[PDB]
RNA sequence: GGUUCGAAGACGAUCAGAUACCGUCGUAGUUCCGACCAUAAACGAUGCCGACCGGCGAUGCGGCGGCGUUAUUCCCAUGACCCGCCGGGCAGCUUCCGGGAAACCAAAGUCUUUGGGUUCCGGGGGGAGUAUGGUUGCAAAGCUGAAACUUAAAGGAAUUGA
């Protein structure tokens, strides 16, 4: 059964990159997922991207930008620190010079640069580099 | 090590297949595994189809052939040369040798 | 040696003590 | 290539390509051929496109009137269909030409001295012409191909799609892109119709010699 | 490719697919270059200048080298647009 | 076991492609005809080679031979490169074309030829041979 | 004593032409030439031996010995090669294993560890290399660290460029032409990993075949 | 790691135990039967009132006869 | 209940010796109805449920669309032959999707670019599936199951030879 959705969607844009489709279709949509997609295409890692609302959950048509060796998830949502922060980043984006950590915080599901300024923690939902 | 990938024998949705004895030996063997033949043969075959057909009754007559079913064993079929072994991609030809005469 | 015979001869050598370590009960 | 009724296909362009059966195409199918594929007949023929004949008729003699040097044209048929229309070919343009028989290692290898080393590469049949396009990897080489629906696309840039094996269409096909490349530089006119004749780039059958020396008389 | 001070570092740029957005490494020889010539739009002759086009080596072999440039081609004008 | 190593058979070819003129089907003069221009260090070798010579000049007499051109068969191949015809294949007035190409081309501009005599294809749809 | 160039690349460089191979990289044209590397880098560039290593094949009487020289090299300055070759004597193969990596060198990049104040100084990102079953990795760290690694793939990188460096590894590492082989692809894998200071796109240039069209038709054949 | 719930942590911790009895540099080390066996009992040195001279020979390839003591 | 075959046995040949092959007989057994026993290379030596990532030629079951022969003659639709469309099934072929130690695998793929959920399990070779105790059975045996001692190699896939 499929227990947990982001998952399947993440992989899917990838396998969608290391083959190189122009668009595609991923399948039982969500506020979490079109959430994420929307943090991704604001620091231009794909293009922008349509919802189709069928009356049941929606289906999604993403624009690939070839701007994107992998996307991943992380599972379960551990409960992260301020403190214990560095040590996720520090092993897992690849370089100081790039890589993005969403997590979800009260105060909005954001990449790791801006719960930094905003200084909150939270849970942890995947990356992107 | 793996070596064929059918291993011997045509069985893919079964588990278990029925025997049957080898007619130079007297070996059981798994009907599928089995090699086959088919033998279809006038009683008179180039000698004797001569003899006959002066000293017979009929005017305009056909004599009848001879049907066998033949089944051997893996180093049955070897040791009587209906069978070879083969190299490893030529193993793959499943098409048979050509009967043209 | 075989597998399968060393297999009997293990389980040949068993039986008998089966016997002994009976009667000394 | 179009838009402009200055490169457009003419009235005098229609009655050739029917003529000679260069829209007949085949009865199995690549999945990328598709886009040159209109519909198939009642008796088992894949009627090819034929907008699609002249809108990639010119955009390879495009690529052909970019290069720079007459020389570097690497123009190749094995099968013998197609021989005098990879020669007479070499007699408009200036390409250099191998007709039958690719000796291996000619464009991958240095010391030997059949050593060529071309860019651009137009090839009468991809299936056929197996060895010459592997070789179009280990040094880069812009490929063309009068590709068919039935044959891989294994190395080429451009897909012609026309029937490629016959005695009345390989030939054809050699004349136009000659034609249409010497149009583009202005060797022969637009205006008045080409001199030369289409059956100059047919190859002839050792069976219509007997025919044609031994009824003359 | 900089420091601070705005200085070009590194060594040299590498070419990009047109197609994709993959970059052509140094030792990837099915590899292209391909111009494609302009032509008059009265006359029907070579203006003197072409339409440059690149493909990488894993895209080719792939399959997919005869359905990418003709979706950059259709979109300069050189390919009319119905097909 | 009477066959000529390369040593010959190179030495043949590259006497009757230049002097094919000179050479003929007689043994005893042609012996002479390698021998005055040449160079040819034995008698048995001079044997072995002047006449696979009359071996190779009667096989010019009925199709072209393999490793070797000459003047004459040369200009006669090119004979053939250089014919034109006369009414051409291509330009026919009463085409054949199928209610499939009919509705193809009229797509196009080309909607009312005058010179297409429209056909029809055969009824039934059977055309593949059995298996076995 | 002469150098009497074959190929059409070759012939332009020889005429002194095509400035600075960071050219033909560019172009991904194959070099299967030696002097063309000699006639860019040359002094620059300094070789080694890592190992010579023996091999045999059983015949009827007795067997046939024969000696493997993998060679390194690379100016102390952003290119390397690591060739091979095999032959019937070791100084024979010494020299023709020297020639056949002049051929395949390549061009390394280089960057920073957090902050950019100075000069280039290690692997950009973190990138892997791989051959046979040894996985090199090779991960960024800051300044002055040194390389943080094994003999081999250390005599490597040392040379390459790249100064400081902290690795990884995976396998049978005694199998050192792998190693050796396996860090050496890692470094071919600086320059094809995308980073968005490359996201701006590309403007095309001209190959050296098409503008030198002129002086090769009148130069050699 | 094979069981990834984030309420599993005992799941997890028992089968590690488990597990590490069958490692052997260890389970020599958990029993009782490595000090049972041993004669320094668990030690470092050990005195003794020798007894006998005594010549044992060596395995093969090798071969002399070496000198020892029996203690 | 006992036709054929056929462990144990009796002979005949075989060989230096054969209590092994072959050859002549033949019990337990081979077959039914009743109740025990719980293991086999019980195999694809390949966990089950889930997503995704190429091309073709067959095939079985079900549904749908479409020229034309044939059957019941009188055609309505049902059967038989003919070309596709969709769903689930057993297999194939092709290939620089990708993997691997290779053989090879469209899964054995999407793995230092290391996290979809969850169950069994291995940690150098022997000793040894042994000893012992507990367990289950009429019995043979089945499930659980150590230690002292013993040793630098067992082993895998591929090369050339002989």
């Amino acid at each position: 059964v499929r227990m947990n959705v982001l998952a399947d969607a993440l992989k899917s844009i990838n396998n969608a990159e290391k083959r190189g489709k122009r668009q595609v279709l991923i399948r039982p949509c969500s506020k979490v997922i079109v959430r994420f997609l929307t943090v991704m295409m604001k620091h231009g890692y794909i293009g922008e991207f349509e919802i189709i609302d069928d009356h049941r959950a929606g289906k999604i048509v993403v624009n690939l930008t070839g701007r994107l060796n992998k996307c991943g998830v992380i599972s379960p949502r551990f409960d992260v620190q301020l403190k214990d922060l560095e040590k996720w980043q520090n092993n897992l984006l690849p370089s100081r010079q790039f890589g993005f950590i969403v997590l979800t915080t009260s105060a909005g599901i954001m990449d790791h640069e801006e719960a930094r300024r905003k200084h909150t923690g939270g849970k942890i939902l995947g990356f992107f580099f | 090590t793996k070596k064929r990938r059918n291993n011997g024998r045509a069985k893919k949705g079964r588990g278990h297949v029925q025997p049957i004895r080898c007619t130079n030996c007297a070996r059981c063997v798994p009907k599928d595994k089995a090699i086959k033949k088919f033998v279809i043969r006038n009683i008179v075959e180039a000698a004797a189809v001569r003899d006959i057909s002066e000293a017979s009754v009929f005017d305009a007559y056909v004599l009848p052939k001879l049907y066998v079913k033949l089944h051997y064993c893996v180093s049955c079929a070897i040791h009587s040369k209906v069978v070879r072994n083969r190299s490893r991609e030529a193993r793959k030809d499943r098409t048979p040798p050509p009967r043209f005469r | 040696m075989r597998a399968k015979w060393r297999k009997k001869r293990m389980r040949r050598l068993k039986r008998k003590r089966r016997k002994m370590r009976q009667r000394s009960k | 290539s179009g838009a402009l009724d200055v490169l457009q296909m003419k009235e005098e362009d229609v009655l050739k390509f029917l003529a000679a059966g260069t829209h007949l195409g085949g009865t199995n199918l690549d999945f990328q051929m598709e886009q040159y594929i209109y519909k198939r007949k009642s008796d088992g023929i894949y009627i090819i496109n034929l907008k699609r004949t002249w809108e990639k008729l010119l955009l390879a003699a495009r690529a052909i009137v970019a290069i720079e040097n007459p020389a570097d044209v690497s123009v190749i048929s094995s099968r013998n269909t197609g021989q005098r229309a990879v020669l007479k070919f070499a007699a408009a343009t200036g390409a250099t030409p191998i007709a039958g028989r690719f000796t291996p290692g000619t464009f991958t290898n240095q010391i030997q001295t059949a050593f060529r080393e071309p860019r651009l590469l137009v090839v009468t049949d991809p299936r056929a012409d197996h060895q010459p396009l592997t070789e179009a990897s280990y040094v880069n080489l812009p490929t063309i191909a009068l590709c068919n629906t039935d044959s891989p696309l294994r190395y080429v840039d451009i897909a012609i799609p026309c029937n490629n094996k016959g005695a009345h269409s390989v030939g054809l096909m050699w004349w136009m892109l000659a034609r249409e490349v010497l149009r583009m530089r202005g060797t022969i006119s637009r205006e008045h119709p080409w001199e030369v004749m289409p059956d100059l780039y047919f190859y002839r059958d050792p069976e219509e010699i007997e025919k044609e020396e031994q009824a003359a008389a | 490719m900089q420091n601070d001070a705005g200085e070009f570092v590194d060594l040299y740029v590498p070419r990009k697919c047109s197609a994709s957005n993959r970059i052509i490494g140094a030792k990837d020889h099915a590899s292209i270059q391909m111009n494609v010539a302009e032509v008059d739009k009265v006359t029907g002759r070579f203006n003197g200048q072409f339409k440059t086009y690149a493909i990488c080596g894993a895209i080719r072999r792939m399959g997919e080298s005869d359905d990418s440039i003709l979706r950059l081609a259709k979109a300069d004008g050189i390919v009319s647009k119905n097909f | 076991g009477r066959v000529r190593t390369k040593t010959v058979k190179k030495a043949a070819r590259v006497i009757i492609e230049k002097y094919y003129t000179r050479l003929g089907n007689d043994f005893h003069t042609n012996k002479r005809v390698c021998e005055e221009i040449a160079i040819i260090p034995s008698k048995k070798l001079r044997n072995k080679i002047a006449g696979y010579v009359t071996h190779l000049m009667k096989r010019i007499q009925r199709g072209p031979v393999r490793g070797i051109s000459i003047k004459l068969q040369e200009e006669e191949r090119e004979r053939r490169d250089n014919y034109v015809p006369e009414v051409s294949a291509l330009d026919q007035e009463i085409i054949e074309v199928d209610p499939d190409t009919k509705e193809m081309l009229k797509l196009l501009d080309f909607g009312s030829l005058s010179n297409l005599q429209v056909t029809q294809p055969t009824v039934g749809m059977n055309f593949k041979t059995p298996r076995g | 004593k002469e150098w009497l160039p074959v190929t059409k690349l070759g012939r332009l460089v020889k005429d002194m032409k095509i400035k600075s191979l960071e050219e033909i990289y560019l172009f991904s044209l194959p070099i299967k030439e030696s002097e063309i590397i000699d006639f860019f880098l040359g002094a620059s560039l300094k070789d080694e031996v890592l190992k010579i290593m023996p091999v045999q094949k059983q015949t009827r009487a007795g067997q046939r010995t024969r000696f493997k020289a993998f060679v390194a090299i690379g100016d102390y300055n952003g290119h390397v090669g690591l060739g091979v070759k095999c032959s019937k004597e070791v100084a024979t193969a010494i020299r023709g294993a020297i020639i056949l990596a002049k051929l395949s060198i390549v061009p390394v990049r280089r960057g920073y560890w957090g902050n950019k104040i100075g000069k280039p100084h290690t692997v950009p990102c973190k990138v892997t290399g791989r051959c046979g079953s040894v996985l090199v990795r090779l991960i960024p760290a800051p300044r002055g660290t040194g390389i943080v690694s094994a003999p081999v793939p250390k005599k490597l990188l040392m040379m390459a460029g790249i100064d400081d460096c902290y690795t990884s590894a995976r396998g049978c590492t005694a199998t050192l032409g792998n190693f050796a082989k396996a860090t050496f692809d890692a470094i071919s894998k600086t320059y094809s990993y995308l980073t968005p200071d490359l996201w701006k796109e590309t403007v095309f240039t001209k190959s050296p075949y098409q503008e030198f069209t002129d002086h090769l038709v009148k130069t050699h054949t | 790691g094979k069981c990834r719930g984030l309420r599993t942590a005992r799941k997890l911790r028992s089968h590690r135990r488990d597990q590490k009895w069958h490692d052997k540099q260890y389970k020599k080390a958990h029993l009782g039967t490595a000090l049972k066996a041993n004669p320094f009992g668990g030690a470092s040195h050990a005195k003794g009132i020798v007894l006998e001279k005594v010549g044992v020979e060596a395995k093969q390839p090798n071969s002399a006869i070496r000198k020892c003591v029996r203690v």
